[PDB]
């Protein structure tokens, strides 16, 4: 292209070049710019005192000086200038300014995922970038592209209008899958709009995936857990209904219900050969069908 | 397949097996600890009642009575060199 492309840092100052000016007077050049601050064509006087001066000067070689760029001079500059010979030279700049964020941080991490169900994971924030940028997750070290599963993420970008800088952040959302890997390590990292740059990425978080048993809505436990004891000696089977308060729990022996009262437990004292068979218990409710736990087998050996 | 991924997943199941019996679901009790010790470990098979509730009161470091999965894997990482030294 004609116009070159100038990429300057938000805060350090900014020398633009007028080519084919002579180094000292008498010069024949001239400044003209349109900025975020002009919204405007403007001549910039090389003389003292302008209107821009605490913003923009012109040096004695022709060249621009901006001691501290701003998002606002954003914009094209150009210079028109005249050698010694009569030979006419323009420059043509486009200007572009960045800031780097700080170092990303991941927030409200969580140390435990269960698996099964949706869990955030954590928000990744990045304060002060110019132009806004982009975030985006790494798992076991390599790439993870949302809505894959199970995956997904929540994305928001907010200006910062006494700043003109960008706050970024990222919530992600995992359903780990059962059998999947229990420790999973996530990071998060910036990328720059501009310029080009290295990616800005945070500590890894290792949470843990807890495997919840499923949940049965009529519960046996058997002590011994096996269900299998020596000749002589006990077993007790105990029930258990989570979502009601007074249940009503009746034992059964190889799917007949056994002629005793309702109890929430049963003891198998003194156990003979004659004990041997399938155990479970049904709670029974009133307006609803009854529900059996899961069938234990209890031997002797 | 990976027997590392294997491991850990059962150390987190162990865990989670006997916390969730009573109290808060996600910390062991003396009773849960106790328990955990006796029937999955080797450590505790010839350990005594005294010397267990010895074993679980240093476990518990901010003396709430509990012993959380932090706690629990510091118990691990001692038992893992431990063991280490039995099977030289
Ligand atoms: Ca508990
Ligand atoms: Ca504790
Ligand atoms: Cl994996
Ligand atoms: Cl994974
Ligand atoms: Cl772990
Ligand atoms: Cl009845
Ligand atoms: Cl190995
Ligand atoms: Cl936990
Ligand atoms: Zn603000
Ligand atoms: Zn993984
Ligand atoms: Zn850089
Ligand atoms: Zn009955
Ligand atoms: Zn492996
Ligand atoms: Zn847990």
């Amino acid at each position: 292209a004609m116009a070159q492309n100038i990429t300057a840092r938000i805060g350090e100052p900014l020398v633009l070049k007028c080519k084919g000016a002579p180094k000292k007077p008498p010069q024949r050049l001239e400044w003209k710019l349109n900025t975020g601050r002009t919204e405007a064509w403007k001549v910039l006087s090389p003389q003292g005192g302008g209107p821009w001066d605490s913003v923009a000067r012109v040096l004695p070689n022709g060249s621009l000086f901006l001691p501290a760029v701003g998002i606002q001079d954003e914009g094209i500059f150009r210079c028109q200038a005249m050698n010694r010979n009569g030979k006419e030279t323009k420059s043509n700049y486009r200007v572009r300014v960045y800031q780097i964020p700080g170092k990303p941080e991941i927030v409200d991490s969580a140390s435990e995922l269960t698996a099964g169900v949706p869990n955030k994971v954590g928000t990744c924030v990045s304060e002060g970038s110019y132009p806004a940028g982009t975030l985006s997750w790494h798992l076991d070290g390599k790439p993870l592209v949302p809505n894959e599963k199970g995956v997904s993420v929540k994305e928001q970008t907010r200006r910062h209008p006494e700043t003109g800088l960008f706050t970024l952040q990222s919530e992600l959302m995992v359903t780990p899958a059962r059998g999947g890997d229990p420790r999973p390590t996530f990071s998060c990292s910036f990328s720059p709009g501009l310029p080009r740059h290295r990616a800005l990425r945070t500590a890894p978080i290792q949470p843990r995936v807890w495997e919840p048993v499923p949940l049965e809505e009529v519960q046996l436990v058997v002590e011994p857990e096996g269900g299998a004891v020596a000749p002589g000696g006990t077993v007790t089977l105990t029930c258990e209904v989570p979502a009601q308060p007074s249940p009503q729990i009746h034992w059964m022996k190889d799917g007949v219900p056994l002629p005793l009262p309702p109890s929430p437990v049963l003891i198998l004292p003194e156990i003979g050969p004659q004990d041997q068979g399938t155990y479970s218990c049904v709670a029974t409710h009133s307006s609803h069908g009854p529900q059996e736990s899961r069938a234990v087998s209890i031997s002797i050996i | 397949a990976c027997p590392l991924d294997q491991a850990i997943g059962l150390l987190v199941a162990i865990f989670h097996k006997y916390s969730g019996k009573e109290g808060d679901k996600h910390t062991l009790s003396k009773k849960e600890l106790k328990e955990l010790i006796q029937k999955e470990l080797t450590i505790g098979s010839k350990l005594q009642d005294a010397e267990i509730a010895r074993l679980m009161d240093d476990l518990d470091r901010n003396k709430d009575q509990e012993v959380n999965f932090q706690e629990y894997v510091a118990f691990l990482g001692a038992l893992a060199l431990i063991y280490n030294e039995a099977l030289k």
